[PDB]
């Protein structure tokens, strides 16, 4: 009824928002700064207080000390090296050698110790964040879930049942099978359930251009790993990071093997990782090096194969629990139609079988819609199917 | 003019730079030959276009 | 700026009137609320007084820096352009949220303290691999296929335009789409009509140009590529001719196939990684479907497998009609003799014959295209 009367009384106050919010001050869209209404702590005091008494305190690196006296030996980025001193504010206790310290530009004396270098590409592969994958969602391989989970979390959640019994729990475990079987998807439930540092590693990210370059990245990874008390290190697709040593004639695949040898050394030998648990997963395990496959590094050895019948029916009940369907279908018929089949294929059949109901104008799929999925996904894509030379893992 | 050269030549040297591009509030981003980039100002006698 | 997200009556109602009237009174409250602050606290201008107080803090030689760590109590280690890094402190006008390792910041000339942060001048490659405009005409340009086009809209376009249908079904769209057949069968040509149709950020990459001469530069290029694809929007990543990573060996690659392998491994991660993927679609196309690794082709990585057959002859006449649509055809010709000339001609062949025939007319300055133009034209196009 009041067509313009709602529109302009709308519009003059939608504008009058901005017409006084410019008179507040949010404006002068910047080049990298902050809101003018926020910074006013450093306004009259820290502008000459966090600035004018404050130094630059250029950071350095300690070489070593000497006896009887401080007479410290400093080192900087490019320039020369000095004999330097502490400040009074610090003890000479935590002034150990090979340490970064904040140092004045004039007297060249030590102010505060610093943490060492972390190499932030290693920092990036800390995940910081958990996925949503439930152990309810990897149903069908519950014995593998149990046999893994009894290794992964049970000392971390209960470090007393192993101690008072008097056994040290294992540290290493690989997971392997054909692709799409639930290896990576299974790892996501661990990264879900967990709490500590979950540092993921994909081996092809270690492929470097320089020599020894990934090998130091390994070292740093174990440095910040040894900083944390308990830490879980994830290894995905480790066939890139190493099969074995086979060298003959011109040195082929030399560079990868040395990093693999560093990975051996960081795993076993001379006061090791302690409370750092590892977890590999491959596709084809047959390529892998035997000393890598030595226990003490890769103790638990979990297989992932296809489910028998009931795990498959359970996977039907996993992906199929949340879709509009005919009420009176049965899945055991479909599992009979899927002998050699992964749960990814089961999910793909679920998602295609919905699309059949999406084809004309149906809301819920039927049994024969599922049958329309079966021949296409199973039997029409049967030229590809990707599995059988991975069943033998070649 | 000629006596003035004894004085004005006491002025120090002038840097040479390289514009990447300008930003807001009469400022530009300029990098030296082998020396890092700077966000600096303009004088009044220089137009932004 | 994001003051009220509610529009739901969408009529002439006292609801939508009272909305604004309420927010009218609130915005007048903000106006005369701030109005008294300068009335009884002039004391400054506050529009440039505190602002040029900040600009009187920060010096004009603003050195450009780069982060490498963060200690929360407004000081950190920051790297110089020379490399000799410091341990300066950070200001209060730095709006401490846009601070990530490796970012460009603004430093003092004197104490090199963290003045401000710097917006990053994009990336040369993002624009290079980023497709700007729609290439060409719509799906009506193609003709003859009419089935898999429904497949492509099904997996791609309909998820975009109608996100109601998957939700009433209790389902998500299929992930990976692949295209394979004989060469010159319109494989790229369909993707052009997709790039016409979509509004999403579109990326296109040949499978040939993945390979490098540096070790790991391929997989690094992959990781930053999927970084670019994820960081933008509902994006469409297209790959053409992915077999070329397996077919041809080049001596620019220092590594052999056991670097190509690692490249395909990192890509193989980026299809089916444990990380939250987001809204990126993957369209692939080649002609040698039997050659590559089937591990990339597993469901979970690719859901839809789309073959392109050779054209049948009643579709051929349609393709002739398309490639002869706007041209001044002299009526000397019969297209049906042109259909059965080759039994297995492609859609590239028809357009090659048509365009080359136009070249033959432009040899003789003519405007219409006669029969012998086609007669010697197919001699040029086919037989050599
Ligand atoms: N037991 C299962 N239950 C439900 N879904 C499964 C199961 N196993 C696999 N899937 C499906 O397989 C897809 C891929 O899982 P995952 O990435 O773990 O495969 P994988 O075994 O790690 O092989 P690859 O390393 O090649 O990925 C997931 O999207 C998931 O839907
Ligand atoms: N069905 C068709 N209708 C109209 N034109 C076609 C058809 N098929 C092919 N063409 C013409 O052939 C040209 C080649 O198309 P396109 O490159 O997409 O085929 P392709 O199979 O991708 O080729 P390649 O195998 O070399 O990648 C297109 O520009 C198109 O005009
Ligand atoms: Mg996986
Ligand atoms: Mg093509």
């Amino acid at each position: 009824t009041y067509s313009r009367q709602i529109k302009q009384v709308e519009d003059d106050i939608q504008q009058l928002l901005k017409k006084i919010n410019e008179l507040t001050g949010i404006k002068e869209s910047d080049t990298g700064l902050a809101p003018p209404a926020l910074w006013d702590l450093a306004a009259d005091k820290q502008t000459l207080q966090s600035e004018q008494p404050l130094q630059v305190a250029r950071c350095t690196k300690i070489i070593n000390a000497d006896s009887e006296d401080p007479k410290y030996i400093i080192n900087v980025k490019q320039f020369a090296k000095f004999v330097v001193d502490l400040s009074d504010q610090v003890a000479p206790t935590d002034i150990e050698e090979g340490m970064r310290v904040g140092v004045d530009r004039n007297k060249y004396q030590i102010h505060i110790p610093l943490p060492p270098k972390i190499d932030p590409t290693v920092t990036m592969m800390q995940v910081e964040e958990k996925p949503d994958v439930t152990y309810s969602d990897v149903g069908g391989c519950k014995e593998q879930i149990e046999k893994l989970r009894e290794v992964v979390e049970t000392p971390l959640l209960h470090p007393e049942r192993f101690v008072n019994l008097g056994i040290e729990p294992p540290k290493g475990v690989l997971l392997f099978g054909p692709p799409g079987t639930g290896k990576t998807l299974c790892a996501r439930a661990v990264a879900n359930r967990t709490d500590a540092c979950f540092i993921r590693v994909i081996g092809s990210e270690l492929v470097q251009k320089y020599v020894g370059e990934g090998a130091r990245m390994v070292r740093e990874l174990f440095e910040m790993a040894r900083t944390k008390k308990a830490c879980l290190i994830f290894f995905d697709e480790i066939d890139a990071i190493g099969g074995a040593r086979f060298d003959d004639g011109a040195g082929g695949d030399n560079e990868v093997q040395r990093t693999m040898l560093e990975l051996i050394n960081q795993l076993d030998g001379f006061d090791p990782r302690g409370n750092i648990k590892v977890l590999m997963a491959t596709n084809r395990p047959d390529t892998l090096d035997p000393a890598l496959m030595r226990p003490g590094r890769l103790d638990r050895k979990i297989e992932f194969s296809l489910p028998d019948l009931e795990g498959r029916t359970h996977i039907f009940k996993i992906h199929a629990r949340s879709m509009s369907v005919e009420r009176d279908i049965r899945f055991e018929l479909l599992a009979r139609l899927c002998p050699n089949s992964t749960g990814a294929e089961i999910r793909s059949v679920c998602t295609e079988a919905g699309m059949f109901a999406i084809r004309a104008r149906r809301k819920i799929a039927t049994e024969k819609d599922f049958l329309e999925a079966v021949n296409k996904v199973i039997k029409s894509y049967a030229k590809f199917s990707a599995t059988p030379r991975y069943m033998t893992y070649n | 003019l000629l006596r003035e050269e004894l004085q004005l030549l006491q002025e120090q040297g002038s840097y040479v730079g390289e514009v990447v591009r300008a930003m807001d509030k009469k400022k530009v981003l300029v990098k030296v030959h082998p020396e890092g980039k700077f966000v600096v100002d303009v004088d009044k006698n220089i137009d932004i276009n | 700026a994001s003051k009220l997200p509610l529009v739901t009556p969408h009529t002439q109602c006292r609801l939508k009137l009272l909305k604004l009237e309420r927010i009218k009174d609130y915005l007048l409250m903000e106006e005369e609320f701030i109005r008294n602050q300068e009335q009884m606290k002039p004391l400054e201008e506050k529009q440039e007084e505190e602002r040029s107080k900040v600009d009187d803090l920060r010096g004009t030689p603003m050195s450009v820096g780069t982060l490498e760590e963060i200690i929360d109590d407004n000081h950190a280690i920051v790297s110089t352009s020379v490399g000799s890094e410091h341990y300066v402190s950070i200001l209060s006008f730095v709006d401490k949220d846009l601070l990530e390792p490796g970012c460009s910041v603004l430093l003092n000339h004197k104490v090199h303290a963290v003045i401000g942060v710097l917006m990053d001048d994009t990336d040369p490659l993002v624009t290079v691999m980023k497709v700007e405009k729609a290439p060409q005409e719509t799906y009506a340009d193609i003709g003859g296929l009419d089935n898999q086009i429904q497949e492509i809209k099904e997996s791609v376009e309909l998820p975009l335009t109608h996100p109601e249908y998957y939700e009433e079904m209790g389902i998500k769209p299929p992930k990976g789409v692949i295209l394979y057949g004989p060469p010159g069968t319109g494989k790229t040509l369909l993707a052009k009509a997709v790039a016409n149709q979509t509004s999403a950020t579109f990326l296109r990459v040949v499978g040939s140009e993945l390979i490098q001469k540096y070790l790991g530069d391929g997989p690094k290029l992959v990781r930053e590529l999927f970084r670019v694809a994820e960081e933008h929007a509902p994006s469409i990543v297209f790959i053409d001719e992915i077999d070329a990573i397996g077919t041809k060996r080049y001596d620019s690659n220092s590594g052999g196939e056991r670097e190509i392998q690692r490249t395909m491994l990192e890509l193989l991660n980026q299809l089916d990684g444990f990380d939250s993927r987001g809204d990126v679609k993957v369209i692939m196309a080649t002609n040698r479907i039997e050659t590559l690794d089937p591990a990339l082709i597993r469901p979970g990585r690719i859901d839809r497998k789309i073959e392109f057959p050779l054209p049948d002859e009643k579709t051929k006449k349609r393709i002739f009609q398309i490639h002869t649509s706007r041209m001044t055809l002299a009526d000397d010709v019969t297209l049906d003799d042109l259909i059965m000339a080759k039994d297995d001609l492609s859609g590239a062949d028809i357009k090659a014959i048509c365009t080359e025939a136009g070249l033959m007319a432009l040899r003789e300055r003519r405007m219409k295209v006669t029969n012998e133009d086609f007669k010697k034209s197919k001699e040029n196009v086919l037989y050599k």
